[PDB]
């Protein structure tokens, strides 16, 4: 059996079902990443995402080499160029990962009917997510949960996910270990950031290292028992801690299940005899509600033609938008946000909150789907289901929310971090301003504006809002929305939101 | 507590006091027995009704589309803010979403409309999309 | 026939039927065409002004546009207008509403979508416009007017001639009308049960001339107090003088006031009993202020906080839980409570709250109560399941 393994997402060794399936059955097995070079010099990926990408890919090669074989990077589309790998390779199994997403799910469809009249057998495992997300669907009478509490309801009825497969050894890879042709298989060898078209000069060390072998590090130290028991808000957190997870998670260089297991092992070693709370699981218990949201729902990340969506009338404002892009709002905390955001690929969740509420319902009033397609260039861990989900609940779009919290551009900023050293690391023009003015340069005395070498107006732009009337004209808007959707005629905002399926 | 009688045939009789609804008729001896071109699935129905969408009637009326056709005919000769408001509630409920083709297949509507009078009326339809 | 079925019977059915339903129904046969076009399909509409530029939703077709004026301009009655970011979109408004010289409406409402299109305007042009309903329509009720630079003068024209029908005015952040201004409306509008407006406009004199003899009584009154300038603002001060004969001739009246304001900017504002029923901090709001709610406030029915800081509040819902006896909805972010007091909380209102909205953070566990645990007590004194509510953490 000539078999090819095909990763997209779940760019690791550890956990990879699909690998023990291209793999039992002996003859050839070679593995492959598509990818389009010239799809690639379109900005639908900043470097960030690119460079993290060809390092998992790098390591994957590496963590091959160990194995006697190594990754294959073949260039282009799938279709039409597994055809010609077909014939080339004499292929007779095609493995890979199943994907939910819509897109992937239709592309998928496609490379197996081009595989079926072809002549060669498709295996595809799941495990990229916790569960099948259909049987989740299933059991929910066929329709997904479109609630987090409603989400965690059914979860904790249902059976455990399944443990993390073991790895492949060495052993059953040479009994199919194939001819790596030499000065050639860099005809198939992992590009580099200058040959995809990006400018390399100054650029230093990634801020998170891509790969399976980073991925799995950060793990054992995220687990490390007595700086994990933690669970009050820090400020220490919205810098990139060195055991943060999320984007192994997002390319699959982490292994959900073993991620959900050590945690459960570790809880298990200290709690003691117990079985923990759902918010353990927290941050994959997210992550697979929104991914279930989304199977079943091609426009998931648009506004129009939406089932679960809100018809909110956004409006189109390429202007603002580029301010909240550049981090050129008047406001330190929003523009430090954006800067981290540009610079290393990853910001706290929190500070996603404040920067996605002042884009939609907070101040700008821009669509979410443009937050969507920034946060989708520049953040790490933003996949097409996650990403969507996120910015659907956060401008309180979808998913039945109470839209009265308000993320102040200035107090939220300040309460987060007294501080302001946060603002202190991106927004360096500020290095002078004190706290007590820093979240709010504009109300510094030009006493202190000077002391502080700099003049708003000048070296830093003013706020392009008035907050509070910003706050009164959203709050109205959010108001009649809700209103003509409960059809709720009365005076109370806690009742005109709906909680679950419209009326 | 009165009596009544249909066109076709010589058969029923009914309240008034109870039945305190009967008004398009509330007219004759208002000056037994005077009833013409209807019949007597219509009396438990108003008579269900009149001491107070619904159902029942999507159990009452879930008759076939001739019988139907007849209920709303006869749902005004008696005026029923709500027999003849709920037969159509339902005629409604059968077009929403239907082309102007699908409407004509399942009411048996021919098609009286020359060409010009047709596409004139699909033009000024297009305006309702925004 | 179904065709020629009765046609005031096609009526009672299409009055059943969205517009674009009626649309295809109207192109069934000759008989049912007809139907379309009568006017009691024809008192309401909603104008759909917007641009490809600006707004990512569909207009009204142009075409209908002309169609309506023509056809049903003395059938509307109940007419609005959403109008998105671009000035073109506040033009076709106006050119509009110019146009309603036959209409008799009964209610009018001109929405700003996104961006205050109006007041992007020369005012003689907006005023012009809306004056045509001003003067044409006499039976005038409703007229939401927010974000809209209407001025003293062309108010003056509303009330010489709808005084007799005005009942509703909404018209807040309306820049060009002052204090003077309105005191016109609550004057000469002995009809006016609702009532809109920015608290710069609301007065000592506004309230008395609301309070008034010859005045009905007030159902609703919705004020907005924002921080519209400088880092601090000084707000004026009503007599309560004023709020007590408020009260006095309008007992069940519903008081409405949202905030928007920064740090005490609120001295001059929970000062003595207020008959208050609806509030809502959209900005900020002080351990202080929020303890003179409690003292303050006997009528509280729901009371919203979208931010606090940093001390705990046990005291502040606990009394308030005290003396708003007719608090029914309530909803806390960005503060914080003890798990213990808050459990104190639910227990006296409890069955009484049909609303209770907490983000997750707000709770502080003790000595008795975890996390983990509030929900359960939580959920046996409201008598439903409840849980604070979660962000996501993506």
């Amino acid at each position: 059996a000539s078999s090819v393994h095909w990763f997209r997402k779940g760019l690791r060794l550890h956990d990879n079902p699909a690998l023990l399936a291209a793999v039992r059955g002996a003859r050839c097995v070679r593995c492959v990443y598509i990818l389009d070079p010239w799809f690639a010099a379109s900005s639908s990926v900043g470097i960030n995402r690119w460079r993290f990408l060809l390092q998992s890919l790098e390591d994957l090669d590496t963590s091959l080499r160990k194995l006697n074989s190594r990754l294959f990077v073949v260039r282009g589309q799938p279709a039409d160029v597994f055809p010609r790998l077909f014939k080339e390779w004499g292929v007779t199994r095609l493995t890979f990962e199943y994907d939910s997403e819509p897109f992937g799910k239709e592309r998928d469809a496609a490379i197996m009917k081009m595989a079926k009249e072809a002549g060669v057998e498709v295996v595809t495992e799941n495990s990229h997510t916790l569960y099948d997300l259909d049987r989740i669907i299933e059991l929910n009478g066929q329709k997904p949960p479109l609630t987090y509490k409603r989400f965690q309801a059914l979860i904790s009825r249902m059976e455990l996910p399944k443990k993390p497969a073991v790895a492949v050894s060495s052993q059953q890879m040479e009994s199919c270990r194939a001819e790596i042709q030499e000065n050639h298989d860099d005809t198939y060898g992992v590009p580099s950031l200058e040959e995809l078209g990006f400018p390399t000069e100054g650029l230093g060390p990634a801020v998170w290292q891509g790969g399976e072998t980073e991925a799995l590090a950060r793990l054992d130290k995220h687990l490390e028992r007595k700086a994990w028991v933690a669970n009050r808000m820090n400020a220490n957190s919205l810098l990139a801690s060195p055991t943060g997870l999320s984007p192994y998670l997002r390319f699959g260089c982490l292994s959900c299940r073993l991620f959900y297991y050590r945690l459960w092992d570790l809880y298990k070693k200290v709690k003691r005899n117990s079985t923990p709370p759902l918010s353990l699981f927290g941050q994959l218990l997210w992550r697979e509600f929104f991914y279930t949201a989304a199977t079943n729902n091609p426009r998931f990340d648009r506004m129009e033609g939406n089932p679960i969506c809100i018809q909110i009338p956004w409006d189109r404002n390429p202007e603002a938008l580029a301010k909240w892009a550049e981090g050129k709002t008047g406001f330190p905390w929003i523009d430090a946000i954006m800067t981290q955001l540009r610079q290393e690929g990853w910001i706290h969740h929190l500070a996603r909150h404040a920067v996605a509420c002042f884009l939609t319902r907070g101040d700008l009033w821009v669509s979410w789907e443009s937050g969507v397609r920034v946060f989708d260039e520049l953040l790490l861990d933003a996949d097409f289901s996650v990403n969507a989900g996120s910015w659907m609940w956060l401008s309180c779009s979808a998913f039945f929310q109470q839209f009265f919290h308000c993320y102040c551009p200035v107090g939220f900023g300040r309460r987060t971090d007294p501080s302001g050293d946060y603002i202190r690391r991106y927004l360096p023009k500020l290095k002078g301003f004190p706290s007590r003015y820093i979240y709010e340069p504009w109300n510094a005395p030009e006493s202190v504006q000077k002391a502080a070498k700099c003049i708003i107006g000048v070296d830093y732009p003013r706020p392009i809002v008035n907050h509070a009337e910003t706050s009164r004209l959203n709050i109205e808007r959010m108001k009649q929305i809700y209103q003509q959707l409960s059809r709720y005629r009365g005076l109370c905002l806690l009742a005109s939101v709906p909680s679950c399926v419209e009326d | 507590s009165i009596k009544l009688q249909s066109s076709d045939g010589e058969i029923f009789e009914v309240d008034v006091e109870i039945a305190k609804q009967s008004v398009t008729i509330k007219t004759m001896l208002e000056d037994p027995v005077p009833l013409p071109n209807v019949n007597a699935a219509i009396l438990k129905k108003v008579i269900q009704w009149c001491t107070h969408i619904p159902v029942w009637d999507q159990e009452f009326l879930k008759v076939d589309q001739g019988t139907l056709f007849e209920l709303i005919l006869a749902a005004n000769y008696l005026d029923i803010k709500g027999l003849l408001d709920v037969t159509c509630k339902t005629v409604a409920n059968m077009i929403k979403g239907k082309t102007p083709e699908e409407i004509r297949k399942t009411f048996n509507i021919k098609n009286d409309f020359t060409e010009e009078e047709e596409a004139q009326v699909r033009k000024e339809n297009q305006w309702c999309e925004e | 026939d179904w065709g020629n079925l009765l046609q005031d019977i096609i009526l009672q059915v299409f009055k059943y039927l969205p517009l674009l339903d009626r649309a295809h129904a109207s192109q069934v046969c000759r008989n049912w065409n007809q139907v379309f076009h009568m006017p009691d399909l024809w008192r309401c509409f909603e104008f759909e002004l917007n641009q490809p530029a600006t707004s990512y939703l569909k207009a009204t077709h142009p075409e209908l546009i002309k169609q309506i004026i023509k056809r049903h301009s003395n059938h509307l009655q109940y007419v609005s207008f959403k109008v998105d970011s671009s000035k073109e979109s506040a033009e076709a408004a106006c050119d509009i509403l110019s146009q309603l010289v036959n209409c008799s409406l009964k209610t009018l409402g001109l929405i700003s979508t996104a961006r205050p299109s109006f007041m992007d305007l020369p005012k003689s042009h907006f005023i012009s416009a809306l004056t045509v309903v001003f003067v044409n329509s006499k039976s005038l009720s409703s007229l939401k007017i927010d974000d809209t630079p209407v001025d003293d003068p062309s108010l003056k024209v509303l009330v010489a001639n709808n005084s007799d029908t005005l009942k509703l005015l909404k018209m807040s952040s309306c820049p060009h009308v002052s204090p003077a201004g309105i005191l016109c409306v609550a004057d000469q509008c002995h009809g006016l049960r609702e009532l809109a407006l920015n608290y710069h406009l609301l007065s000592d004199e506004l309230l008395l001339a609301l309070s008034s003899e010859k005045h009905v009584r007030l159902e609703h009154l919705r004020i907005d107090v924002v921080s519209e300038n400088p880092g601090q603002t000084h707000f004026h001060t009503i007599q309560k003088s004023s709020w007590d004969a408020f009260i006095r001739h309008s007992p069940k009246v519903n008081l409405v006031m949202y905030f928007f304001l920064y740090e005490e900017e609120f001295d001059p504002f929970f000062r003595y009993e207020i008959p208050a029923t609806h509030l809502y901090f959209g900005r900020s709001v002080s351990k202080d202020v929020l303890g003179r709610v409690g003292m303050t406030c006997p009528r509280l029915v729901e009371l919203v906080v979208c931010a606090n800081g940093l001390r705990p509040l046990d005291e502040e819902l606990i009394r308030i839980a005290e003396r708003c006896k007719n608090l029914s909805a309530i909803g806390l972010g960005e503060c914080e409570v003890s798990c213990s007091a808050f459990v104190e909380f639910v227990k006296m209102c409890g069955g009484r709250l049909s609303q209770l909205s907490i983000m997750e953070e707000v709770l502080i566990p003790d000595q008795k109560y975890s996390l983990e645990q509030i929900h359960w007590e939580v959920s046996k004194h409201l008598g439903r399941v409840w849980f604070p509510d979660m962000m996501p953490t993506w």
